[PDB]
């Protein structure tokens, strides 16, 4: 909308681009990570963690 | 344990397959908090491939409710155990009784 | 119907009841009290039954 | 054979004993039943209905 | 270690013989602990003078009658066991009230002694009816702790007393009602903290302040051999 | 910001949430509403747990 | 006018369990002061207790070490009911090296000089294998009551190392308290009871030092009662 738009003007904010869509605890459960798998498509590129 | 039980505990913690039961009675060789290894004794072993009884126990892990199955080692280093014996026991039971 | 919908119902009943009801020989019988105070008084400090 | 059982461990074959209110120390009369139950805890927590 | 002691105590006073005094914020538990010794102390042990014997001019029993006085002679006791006095100095005193001419018989018209004093000189005791109009008793008000009825006077009669000696309840403490109730409270964000509330009723010879003050020192004066 | 703040659960809030619950009441339903008494308001007090 | 009471003879039984006496108690007051003591005894007492733990090459409590025979979980269980008594600080960190098959104790910490332990046959864990050790450091506090690590995230404060272990803290010393009135006849009175007040503790605190300190905090809360400033 123009006041956004006004908005990154006047901040230079430059609205990125990607989205943000990270997986988050949901509320009220604290617990412990204990355990992480991770499973990939063969021919993509593996990254550090896997 | 319950205090007041009804004597068929035993049966139903040992029936489902939630604990470690022996196959081969022998001697506790070495337990560990993720496994038990047992020494058959002679009498139980083939002939060829002497061997022993390793027995890996299921740690902190998903049950289909979320609740977590994990077992823990009964026994102590160097006793002996008889086949049919219960060696780790598994959630919700203690000492091979269906402990609710 | 016009009856209340509020009524105690079990603890609360069963707590009134046995308050309410009395035994035929006990501890502090025949005692002449200047009130209800007084009768709180007397159950509290343990005088009577 | 249960009020036997009690006698065996110098305990009330009634099975009731006498209490004393924790706020004030006065006894309870009427002596009331203790002993011990098996109680679960079933898997209805309340911070899954909530 | 260092534990949270009440601050913003009210006291809120309706109709001076009776007051409602709320203290809060107290640790978890406090609340019964603080509340249920100053009930037991109140109520149970605490030092008055009370009317304790009467012996009327010229009547027997408590089921027997003088022709006369419309009320009954435990009724008469009774009014007399809520008479509320404050002697000065004697431990023991006897007060004589004789009174004649149709009506009323209030506590104000008992013969005035030094140390002795009455707090509600309209608190009937009795009533004379017509033409006779003659009432005499020796009231007996003594210094005693607590409350002690007569059964155990005369099941512990020790003293074989005359004939006419009527014993009544001594009521010896000055409160007259005591109770408190612990609700819930928070310092801004701990909520497990008690309020108590403390409302008491007393025979007027205490202000229920004072009462509540001087039990809290009672109190403090048994456990003075503890504390650092 | 106060969306944020709510997030954050800062101790204002709950000072906040004391003061906009003070007179509101709420509707309270029980699973089968037989009668009109199974909706009931209530005034609420804010409690732990 | 009243009689006060006097601390006499405190019977010790077991290093747990004592029975102490305050002989000249007027009427109606012994169950006064023994039900006061009591509540202030088993709800507010000081004492020192594990907080937490990181164990060496562990980062969570459901994990497991290779040659000990408890999870790690069991082990803080048993680290939770550790007794310990500390001196000069308000908390200390123990440290418990072992290897080699057998229990693991509470003697096998390494001895600090302020730190007492009240039962070193206490069971940490048990090594079985020859060449499986195990090295931790237990940090223990002082405070009182019972405070669990859910709330002490409150003040969780930059707890980055995830090898820290939060255990449940359960400061007080004080297990079980029961007391009884009866009559103590002083050479002439007809009323004098004497309150006898039977305390298990876990060794950690000492009984007259225990009924001293619960008297001051009801001595110190009566001090707000008995000025009514309004």
């Amino acid at each position: 909308t123009p006041e956004e738009k006004l908005l990154r003007a006047i901040f230079g904010e430059k609205a990125s681009d990607v989205k943000d869509s990270s997986l988050r605890v949901p509320n009220g459960v604290s617990g412990t990570v204990i355990d992480v798998q991770v499973f990939t498509r063969d021919g993509v590129e593996k990254d550090k963690r896997a | 344990k319950p205090l007041v039980g009804t004597g068929m505990e035993r049966a139903v913690a040992v029936d489902s397959g939630v604990t470690a039961v022996a196959k081969r009675g022998g001697v506790v060789q070495y337990v560990d908090a993720s496994r038990i290894v047992i020494k058959v004794n002679e009498d139980e072993m083939y002939p060829g491939e002497a061997g022993i009884d390793i027995y890996n126990l299921t740690k902190y892990t998903r049950s289909n409710q979320n609740t977590c199955i994990n077992q823990m080692p009964c026994v102590s280093l160097g006793e002996p155990v008889e086949r049919g014996d219960v060696l780790a026991d598994g959630p919700s039971t203690d000492l091979g009784e269906l402990a609710l | 119907n016009g009856e209340p919908i509020i009524v105690p119902s079990q603890d609360v009943v069963l707590g009134l009841y046995y308050m309410t009801r009395d035994c035929v020989n006990a501890k502090g019988e025949g005692m002449v009290l200047t009130g209800p105070k007084e009768a709180e008084r007397l159950y509290r400090s343990g005088l009577a039954s | 054979e249960i009020k036997e059982l009690l006698k065996l461990g110098d305990l009330p074959t009634s099975g009731q004993i006498r209490l004393y209110d924790g706020r004030t120390g006065e006894q309870f009369e009427r002596p009331v039943t203790v002993g011990y139950m098996y109680m679960l805890k079933l898997n209805h927590l309340v911070d899954d209905k909530m | 270690t260092e534990f949270l002691k009440p601050r913003l105590v009210d006291i809120e006073q309706v109709s001076s013989t009776h007051a409602k005094v709320t203290l809060e914020p107290l640790e978890r538990g406090f609340g019964h602990t603080l509340g249920n010794a100053l009930r037991r102390i109140l109520l149970s042990s605490m030092p008055g003078c009370a009317v304790t014997e009467v012996e009327i001019d010229g009547v027997l029993h408590e089921y027997s009658t003088k022709e006369g006085v419309q009320e009954d002679i435990l009724e008469i006791l009774l009014n007399l066991k809520g008479l509320a006095v404050r002697v000065q100095g004697k431990d023991e005193v006897i007060l004589t009230l004789n009174k004649s001419g149709i009506g009323p018989v209030t506590a104000a018209d008992i013969t005035h002694d030094g140390d002795v004093e009455i707090v509600k000189p309209q608190h009937v005791i009795c009533h004379l009816t017509d033409e006779n109009a003659s009432i005499s008793m020796r009231i007996k008000v003594q210094r005693g702790r607590g409350y002690v009825p007569a059964s155990t006077r005369i099941h512990s009669e020790e003293d074989e007393r005359p004939i006419g000696r009527l014993l009544v309840d001594a009521c010896y403490s000055p409160v007259e009602r005591i109770a408190y109730n612990v609700e819930a409270a928070r310092v801004e964000q701990r909520t497990d903290l008690d309020k108590l509330v403390i409302e008491m009723e007393t025979n007027g010879t205490i202000d229920p302040e004072e009462a509540i003050r001087r039990a809290a020192t009672i109190l403090a004066e048994q456990l003075e051999a503890f504390v650092d | 910001a106060a969306k944020k703040m709510v997030e954050r659960e800062e101790a204002v809030v709950w000072d906040i949430l004391d003061e906009v619950i003070r007179e509101h009441p709420v509707l309270l339903n029980r699973a089968p509403t037989l009668h009109r008494l199974g909706i009931q308001a209530f005034e609420p007090v804010l409690i732990e747990g």
